[PDB]
């Protein structure tokens, strides 16, 4: 039933993978820390994605959206920066050796005055044995995320601490929104947008873009 | 934040050997840039005469600081002293987008030809 | 028969402009394989989701490719076009999609003797990874037009050059092809199940890789 999927993914070293329903019929959303792959319920075959809902006007990306909700779960873990008039809520992988993150960073406070709310999840574009892995989970192991996020960025170290944070489960997440380079943005739909903006620019982006959906 | 390539249609790299006389290059995408430093060269059997680093461009980022970046292309040169079959250099480099987007390090692995010694 | 039955996905194809294309059957249900010069992509029979290739059968032994081993057709047709090195005794045929001007298909051709001597047999297509729009694309045509392909091809890796002479062979298809079965980087080595190897690879450690592949592939 799913005994034939397990046998699969075992079989191919991806045992650990978090199974779902696809839009499709006849296949399963396989989830994996290199990314989201599609599998007939007979588990013969497999395809890796993301997939495309054509139907309607524009092509929406279901992987992503479907994804939604594994990253709706690490809300908690995210050092969110809300603005203090609420106008949009954006998601950041970011990374702190990367100098567009931090020219992002230094400039929260334009974000936030346009109503843009920053919420930021690690990805050490170097991967998960570099420093920036160490130094961010040390930053997600702070009591004040957000103040430890701020002395890092501007340059002061930060004590590493330990918890229950995975900054594996970060990066994981991004793979899977097709995350490569930083900082990275997803919207609240899941779309996936590369790169940084500047205040005015991104604002200007945001609107433009909840009268595309809408 | 526009349209950012693959690594490899953004930093094309390729290599060339004629005997003692090796060249490390790299056509880098318009919009886009090499961080001089984060360029390593290591060899498996074989020994470096030199690597002649060329002059590059100044820039400034919030991280490693005033860094020197190459755009265009980037030429380098390699002078093998000795290499012997199925000797390799081991190159990694990191770029970046003008258009704010930092990439991740990228590692390529270069078959040398024999090369000898006295 | 295709006529009435992608009828749904022809539609989806016009809607997303593409122009030109290949609908095939695919080995999965409710699905159809959509051949494009960009890419092979998978399309439900309904046209309504979409999900690029490759696809991957993992019911036997190795997962294998089937999206390149249904390419082979295309493969298998353009093999009056290939330019060919054989080996005296062959044990091996590996088709290699290769760039005159790379550094990496000039390490490969400069030990075309040291394969042919390990029973393999070398079958070159040209793959501009330049693109359509490059050099490389017009002097890989002044080589496939030669009297003695393999002299003309030799000579350039050496070191030379001869003035174009535009033929019937038509590269735009081997790149074409290429792009299909996922060649990105030069060389590509396709194995005869369409298996795609990326990269360049020594004589030595080559043959142990294909007599790996073929015991592991056939026990």
């Amino acid at each position: 039933d799913d005994a034939a999927i397990q046998q699969t993914l075992a079989k191919m070293g991806i045992k650990s993978s978090d199974i779902q329903p696809a839009p499709v019929a006849g296949m399963k959303t396989v989830l994996t820390n290199s990314g989201v792959l599609y599998i007939t319920d007979d588990g013969k075959h497999i395809i890796q994605g993301p997939m495309y809902d054509v139907s309607g006007t524009a092509p929406v990306n279901v992987t992503n959206k479907m994804l939604l909700k594994q990253l709706n779960a690490l809300e908690k873990e995210m050092i969110v920066y809300k603005a203090p008039q609420e106008k949009h809520v954006i998601t950041v992988f970011t990374d702190i050796t990367c100098g567009y993150s931090h020219k992002l960073h230094e400039q929260m406070a334009d974000y936030n005055a346009l109503g843009i709310t920053v919420r930021y999840l690690a990805f050490p574009r170097q991967g998960l044995d570099s420093d920036a892995e160490k130094e961010m989970k040390a930053i997600w192991c702070a009591k004040d995320k957000n103040k430890a996020f701020d002395d890092v960025m501007a340059g002061k170290s930060v004590a590493p601490a330990s918890c229950d944070v995975d900054i594996a489960d970060h990066y994981a997440l991004g793979v899977q929104l097709g995350v490569s380079g930083t900082p990275a943005v997803v919207l609240s739909n899941g779309t996936l947008v590369p790169g940084y903006q500047p205040p005015k620019e991104m604002k200007e982006f945001l609107d433009e873009h909840q009268k595309m959906t809408s | 934040r526009s349209q950012f390539v693959p690594a490899d249609q953004a930093f094309a790299f390729d290599f060339q050997q004629n005997q003692h006389d090796l060249n490390l290059t790299w056509q880098i995408k318009d919009g886009y840039y090499l961080y001089r430093k984060q360029i390593r060269i290591t060899p498996e059997h074989a020994k470096i005469a030199d690597v002649q680093l060329p002059q590059g461009v100044w820039h400034e980022d919030e991280f490693y600081g005033k860094s020197e970046i190459y755009r265009d292309r980037l030429t380098l040169p390699v002078t093998i002293n000795q290499a012997s079959a199925g000797a390799t250099l081991t190159v990694t480099y990191q770029g970046a987008a003008d258009a704010g987007f930092c990439y991740p390090p990228e590692t390529k692995t270069v078959p040398l030809s024999e090369v000898v010694a006295n």
